[PDB]
């Protein structure tokens, strides 16, 4: 998790 | 997978311009996406991508003057262009490395290119 | 738009053939336009495309034995297909990249195929 | 000439992968073909290769786990990946200098990337 | 104006 | 020949 370009 | 673009147009130089790149289909995970363009006669060469790292390169061309942000929900990814010259002129190409949800094998997707001129 | 693809069938090695294709519909610029062929079992192959500044590409198979030209007021192009071999046997694909008068999008356009057959 | 890689997947560490790297088209000789990594937000880097030597030569994290190897009749390599582990994980990358039949001049060739993945 | 393949 | 990764 942040945002999938990556959690 | 399909990708489509939006935005682009005709600005006088100084002017400004947004472009989009919309992703339809399932996505695992993102390993590059973002723009190339090609001005008539020349060779495509890439104006802003973001990689896997999540680190986001600019042409040397750029200097500043454009700004790469996204929405992963939307599966959006936008480029805000300001301080557009005559030399900017030309066909930007979304651009996709891309995970397809289940397959393991990467494969590249292009948008079918967006129309920019800057003049007077 | 539309494209309608006419000519293509079957000759010899030696022969000739000729392909012409037809746009319907209003059309501002020409970003690409030219064919594609797909033999059965393989890929698809780009063949002989114009780009924006003119320049007209030809794949490596081409040997100079196929030659492209255009019309821009029928809004046709023509593929003159000399000096054939059984290796070029493939289906033959028109194609574009055009903006839609409309907007400042570039859509893809194929037409349907045409058969070029050489043999005996 | 074009390169589709297959295998690669998921597993855990102690886990296998096999990749295919097949390659279309005309080929009269290899300069270089192998696999590079690369870790997210790092630098790609070589894996395994072989020159035309003949002499493969393996990156250090490569012990035996990595075992290179070709199919020449059918223009396919495969790197069989053996005891996997997290800290090695990347982008995998299919990688080719070759010559086709009707030219003296080299290309570069990648493939589009394989996820592995532990 | 050339000829829409580009003017 | 021998096996195009070395005639």
């Amino acid at each position: 998790x942040l945002x999938r370009x990556x959690a | 997978v399909t990708l489509k673009e939006s935005g682009g147009g005709l600005v006088q130089p100084g002017g400004s311009l947004r472009l989009s790149c919309a992703a339809s289909g399932g996505i695992s995970r993102v390993n590059v996406a973002g723009w190339y363009r090609q001005a008539p006669g020349q060779q495509r060469e890439m104006v802003a991508v973001i990689r896997s790292g999540g680190r986001i390169n600019y042409a040397d061309f750029v200097k500043g003057r454009f700004t790469f942000s996204r929405d992963d929900a939307k599966q959006t990814i936008y480029l805000q262009m300001d301080n557009l010259k005559s030399e900017d002129t030309a066909v930007y190409y979304c651009y996709g490395s891309l995970l397809e949800t289940g397959t393991f094998q990467y494969r590249e997707y292009w948008g079918q290119g967006t129309q920019v001129t800057v003049s007077s």
